[PDB]
């Protein structure tokens, strides 16, 4: 018997015993109802629990245990504040990361156009083959290719920072996987430190 | 002594986003003479050096010149044939058409430009580089895309885009003026009685204007007619006055007028607003704000011909996306559900972690079923199970979806699939479903409030899937055939002897309904009341508004309940606007549902007011199953039918581009409307084109040019906009803000950069309207790169509404939901509120010299100086006003703490909060708070002078409004709680859960009595100030 935030604080699962004058709140989602005193009242009570409550669709916890200080929430707070950072540092480099794959694909599709234009002296170089309008015609393929090497070794430079950044990027997702359920824990005896105004840590 | 001498060896002392995205890769400012690497057909590598700025006409006719001393020329055509084209920092090939325009506005990836000949001879055509523009990404971008749904979508959507352009061409060229110039219109023609009160019983003095040549000069003719009174009258007693002489009778004095009359219409003196048609010039809002703010309207008699030779035509035309099985229907599928879970890749995590598996769920928002697990197999180091779920195939819901992620010994990554085919199809196969990284603190389990569809992203978790295969194609069934099934388990209904229903009587259990039809949707229904909604639903259809609890009653995994409630829903009578809204948030998919939904908006959801919840209706595109759908023909419709709605959707659907959950359904409406909104495309694109050139340059000043003064960034700030592609770019277009308001000529005099860290610029562009005078010279705004806007939006919004909630209860509270708006990843644009200051601003002016203390009536001291003598009285009003109207609204959202330096008052003695920080309490819930404070400061101005301040019959008359004005908002919570819940799919941090909203609840107290609200609002005013509030 005695001795909106349920939604909230019951964040996961069967039982709960709200302020019908009162209400239950556990079968499927987190299911509620509620009548007046009209057939026992705290004995019932024990049975739907663990038995029937065939009288409807489906027949199918409090307190405060398990072992006073602050302590925890400087610890809470600022592992919180790593994983913020973190979600910080995950958040950049993803939008780095496309920001190099789409710099890549500007680099790859820069190239065809030079590929295309050494071709395009090449048709021309020997469509045309004195000894000296052929050397200066010589030198003008010699910077086509000259600069074309700087443009892919330009690529592969990013290509390169790409994979970095990409392992660099993984493993930051990694390390927020383990930091979530310990700051959970940190999180659930933290309320029920709560249990036992006042405040001031 | 201090900290025990205890070293930290650790410490040593050592946006978005970065730097990028501007005039060449990875450069910002390109320098201001570039090298450029130009290609021919030759083969032949010239390598031009020009200037930044300069055309594609000069470049190309001064390489047509440097070309005839490189070699093997005499084999380059007239240049009159030939275009350039090179590769773009979204890395497309971009043949180069216009060619006006100047190399730094390319946004070339390496400074070179191949050269060539024009493909496809319909360049024409090939000016959908606008849309691109427009858009924020390449038009073919789209062509090369596999899913039907998406190629479909854009074929199909064109029915829309040409019914539209048809409707402005209908009575042309009228119709085509209220296109582009639609009234601007308050939703009802009955005026407010404490307007009323400044007519003499029902008149205003106006004043028209005209010009006749020499045009130099323009003429008053002051009128004073009647409030109701159409804009068509008001055009006669304006002819009527200039016409009259002594050489005309009134039979001679009728005649002129009936033939000068048609030929002329009232524009709004200094912006392009325009009264097109019958409406009480009271109904107009520029009006309703004269009567307000004391002031005598500036009109002016615009001749038809003038405003008709702006507007062109449309020129709309389609694009060149223009050109069995029988079937198994769903119920005939004798089977239960199984999906098979094979293979993830990619997953990041050995030691730390025990264990890792795939949790899936059906779903409607809510389960249908007892969702499973599998069995953990090879936790980390890189499943392959038939999976079997409690429902039969049959009873699947329209709008089912499955729902997955990848759980932890805490989640992972979570994805979801609509579990039928945009086709009606019931989806068998393998999927390969690449999923989303968790929200950050999201701690439940699933995501299914969560976005449907894979990654675009390839490079991430991806997981394979199996879907079950039923020997055909399945898909689900006609209405015909669930038609039949209802009026079959309905008769099947009527024939047992037993209690439970989950008897056409009637009794007055019949009022315990309408007791649930006027809870919020955040009242939670108990299963009681579901089995009690759900017997009595025929019944319901008399207390239409209860429809939203009673589809939340049906079990959607019966196909039985789902049947009947289809047919309810067919002819279910129309309900309010405002009511309809709660039926497109996330709780509520079903096809049907939204259908009807739309239909009420349809029939009864004024211009005006979808105007006011435009943002709501497009966030709530985002949870739609499918691409085509009844909200989005819906809205593309209205956008395409006026153009006050089409500027703001292109904004609110471009300024999220950036997030690319949303980039393709978005940037594929966008496109649609941007190929049949006809001209705006060139207004819109010159706005695109303003903003773009302001981030960067911001940009450079955020990331580049730190420190260096103030003194050195505001040299080169005005450097960059003397240069002539800014003086180009910044200088004759549209306020997004409002483009009513038109921008021309930069005051660089006027313009600075702002104190902020984050380099707000100030802008100050001249007013080229013809009677600027009368309205304001100079408009000004401010452009503010790094801050999330969309949280402002949304409070200035509800504000908004709440004036509005007000004023039309009789009950004049004054806000200044002054104007903001997002228009990219934390970009944006907030209005300049002219002769305001911050509280802290007017300490520093009245502070008496060396610094001792201000005092409190600083403020009350400034307030004389402004409003002296009758109008004193009048001013203070204005302060206790407003005052209030933000006491309440502040504490009812639960808005960031108010302290001096985000508090404004206002010359006249208004007083309005800025920056707002965080809505719904957010963070400081680790209660019940108050963030509007009123300090003795003010309580004196509301006191007028008084000591002893809290007692006064002033401060009682203030708290009376409070009180009138809290309880007002009461009643009308439904539409804020709902307004609220369609922004969930906003990626606000503010905004993930319903229970999020929750504070909202909390603070109206709609769980008590409005006497147990009231006294709750009492109590917590009396909290807060320790004095004062009982009654
Ligand atoms: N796995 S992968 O993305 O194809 C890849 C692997 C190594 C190098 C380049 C690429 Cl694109
Ligand atoms: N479209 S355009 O004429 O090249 C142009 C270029 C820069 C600024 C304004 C305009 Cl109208
Ligand atoms: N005048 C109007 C204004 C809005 C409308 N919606 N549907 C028909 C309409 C007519």
């Amino acid at each position: 018997l005695q001795d909106e935030e349920v939604n909230e604080k019951l964040r996961d699962t069967t039982f709960l015993v709200r302020d019908g004058d009162y209400t239950l709140t556990l079968g499927g989602n987190n299911k509620l109802i509620k009548i007046f005193h009209r057939d026992s009242v705290v004995e019932l009570i024990n049975h739907y629990r663990n038995e029937s409550l065939a009288q409807y669709n489906p027949k199918l916890s409090k307190y405060q245990q398990d072992q006073k200080l602050h302590e925890y929430n400087t610890q809470f707070q600022e592992k919180s504040r790593e994983y913020d950072r973190l979600y910080e540092e995950y958040t950049r480099t993803s939008q780095e990361i496309q920001m190099k794959r789409t710099a890549i694909e500007a680099f790859n599709e820069t190239i065809k156009i030079f590929e295309e234009q050494c071709q395009t002296q090449e048709r021309y170089s020997k469509e045309y083959i004195n000894e000296k309008e052929i050397q200066r015609i010589m030198h003008n393929y010699d910077k086509l290719k000259s600069r074309i090497s700087e443009i892919i070794d330009s690529r592969r430079r990013l290509e390169e920072d790409l994979k970095k950044q990409a392992a660099e990027y993984r493993e930051i997702d990694k390390r927020m996987n383990s930091i979530k359920p310990d700051l959970i824990q940190l999180r659930k005896t933290r309320d029920q430190y709560l249990m036992w105004k006042l405040n001031e840590w | 002594s201090y900290y025990h001498h205890h070293h930290h060896h650790d410490y040593d002392i050592p946006m978005p986003p970065r730097p990028s995205s501007g005039e060449l890769w990875g450069i910002h400012l390109m320098p201001p003479r570039i090298l450029v690497e130009c290609l021919l057909p030759n083969g032949m590598i010239v390598t031009l050096e020009c200037l930044r700025e300069a055309t594609l006409i000069t470049i190309k006719h001064e390489l047509f010149k440097e070309a005839r001393k490189y070699p093997l020329h005499q084999l380059l055509q007239d240049e009159s044939s030939y275009i350039f084209v090179s590769v773009t920092q979204e890395a497309e090939r971009e043949e180069f058409f216009d060619e006006t325009r100047r190399l730094c506005d390319l946004r070339l990836f390496q400074p070179f430009l191949k050269v060539i000949e024009p493909v496809g001879n319909r360049e024409e055509k090939i000016l959908n580089r606008e849309i691109g523009f427009a858009i924020g990404m390449p038009v073919c971008e789209f062509d090369m895309v596999k899913d039907p749904e998406v190629q479909d979508f854009r074929r199909n959507i064109l029915n829309v885009c040409k019914e539209a352009v048809d409707l402005r061409d209908l009575n042309s060229p009228h119709s085509r003026a209220m296109y582009v110039y639609p009234p601007n219109v308050e939703s009802s023609p009955e005026l407010p009685k404490h307007i009323y009160n400044k007519l003499d019983k029902g008149q205003i003095i106006v004043v028209i204007w005209v010009i006749v040549s020499p045009n130099n000069d323009k003429q008053k003719y002051t009128l004073k007619i009647n409030h109701d009174c159409v804009p068509e009258q008001v055009i006669a007693e304006a002819i009527r006055k200039k016409t009259r002489s002594m050489l005309l009778s009134s039979e001679q004095l009728k005649l002129c007028v009936l033939e000068y009359q048609g030929k002329y219409i009232l524009k709004v003196c200094g912006c392009d607003e325009y009264f097109l048609e019958k409406y009480p010039l009271s109904q107009y809002k520029y009006i309703r704000s004269c009567i307000m703010l004391g002031r005598m309207p500036n009109l002016m008699l615009m001749a038809k011909e003038s405003l008709y030779s702006q507007l062109p035509m449309d020129c709309f035309t389609m694009p060149s996306y223009s050109r069995e099985t029988s079937t198994k229907s769903l119920w005939v599928i004798n089977s239960a559900l199984r999906i098979k879970i094979l293979c993830a890749t990619y997953v990041n995590v050995i030691r730390d972690i025990d264990k890792i598996y795939v949790r899936t769920g059906i779903y409607h928002g809510g389960e249908p079923l007892c969702d499973n697990v599998n069995t953990q197999r090879v936790p980390c180091s890189n499943w392959n199970e038939w999976l079997n779920y409690d429902i039969y195939i049959p009873d699947l819901p329209r709008a089912a979806r499955l729902c997955l992620s990848i759980c932890s010994v805490c989640p992972l990554a979570w994805g979801n699939i609509n579990l039928f085919d945009y086709t009606d199809t019931l989806v068998s196969g393998k999927m390969a479903l690449n999923l989303w990284p968790v929200p950050h603190g999201l701690e439940d389990l699933l995501n299914p409030i969560g976005v449907t569809g894979s990654n675009p992203n390839k490079e991430t978790p991806c997981l394979e899937l199996e879907f079950d295969w039923f020997s055909s194609v399945v898909k689900f069934p006609d209405m015909s055939v669930i038609e039949e099934h209802a009026n079959w388990s309905v008769s099947r209904e009527a024939g047992f002897s037993y209690s439970h229903a989950g008897n056409e009587l009637r009794e007055n259990d019949k009022e315990q309904l309408k007791a649930i039809s006027t809870r919020d949707p955040l009242s939670e229904i108990t299963e009681q009341e579901k089995d009690f909604l759900w017997s009595h639903r025929h019944y319901c259809v008399t207390i239409p508004e209860i429809l939203p609890k009673l589809l939340l009653s049906v079990k959607w995994n019966s196909r039985d309940e789902v049947a009947q409630m289809y047919c309810l829903v067919k002819d279910w009578p129309p309900i309010k606007p405002e009511q309809a809204m709660e039926l497109l948030d996330c709780n509520y998919p079903d096809p049907m549902v939204r259908g009807f939904a739309v239909r009420c908006l349809e029939k009864y959801l004024t211009d005006d007011k979808l105007s006011q919840y435009l943002i709501q209706l497009v966030q709530v595109l985002k949870y739609e199953q499918y691409l085509d759908n009844l909200l989005v023909r819906f809205l593309l419709k209205k956008a395409l039918t006026n153009q006050r709605i089409g500027h703001f959707f292109f904004w609110h659907l471009k300024s999220e581009m950036h997030n690319k959950t949303v980039s393709q359904r978005f940037g594929l409406l966008l496109e649609s409307y941007c190929r049949a909104c006809g001209m705006y495309l060139k207004h819109l694109n010159r706005q695109v084109e303003a903003m773009e050139k302001l981030i960067n340059l911001t940009d450079i000043l955020k990331q580049e040019k730190k420190d260096e003064t103030q003194k050195v960034q505001m040299k080169f700030l005005v450097e960059q906009m003397r240069r002539p592609d800014f003086m180009d770019a910044l200088q004759g277009f549209l306020s997004p803000l409002n483009p009513a308001h038109q921008l021309g000529n930069l005051r660089l005099e006027e313009c600075r950069i702002m104190s902020s860290a984050k380099r707000p610029l100030w802008l100050n562009w001249e007013n080229p309207d013809i009677m600027s005078e009368l309205l304001f010279q100079n408009n000004e705004i401010i452009f503010k790169n790094g801050d999330d806007l969309r949280q402002d939006m949304l409070t200035l919004q509800i504000i908004r509404i709440m004036e509005n909630i007000w004023q039309n209860q009789g009950l004049d509270l004054r806000m200044l939901p002054y104007g903001c708006l997002s228009i990219g990843d934390c970009v944006g644009l907030i209005e300049v509120v002219r002769n305001s200051h911050t509280i802290m601003q007017i300490q520093c002016k009245g502070g008496l010299k060396g610094a001792l203390q201000f005092n409190s009536h600083t403020l009350h001291q400034w307030l004389k100086d402004k409003n002296k003598g009758e109008i004193y009285d009048a001013a203070i009003d204005l302060f206790t006003r407003s005052c209030a109207g933000y006491c309440v609204a502040t504490f009812i959202l639960g808005i960031g703490d108010r302290h001096n330096s985000n508090i404004m008052v206002k010359d006249d003695g208004q007083l309005f909060h800025i920056d707002f920080g965080h809505f719904l309490d957010h963070k400081k819930k680790k209660r019940e708070r108050v963030p509007f404070v009123l300090t003795q400061d003010f309580l004196i101005v509301i006191s007028k002078g008084a000591q002893e301040c809290t007692k006064t019959r002033e401060f009682e008359r203030f708290q009376e409004m409070c009180y009138k004005a809290y309880l007002a908002i009461r009643q009308h919570a439904n539409l804020f709680i709902n307004l609220f819940s369609m922004m969930l799919g906003s990626g606000m941090p503010e905004l993930q859960s319903f229970d999020d909203i929750a504070y909202i609840r909390k603070t109206l107290a709609l769980d008590k009595t409005e006497q147990e609200a009231l006294e709750y609002f009492m109590k917590q005013m009396n909290d807060a100030h320790h004095g004062g509030w009982t009654t």
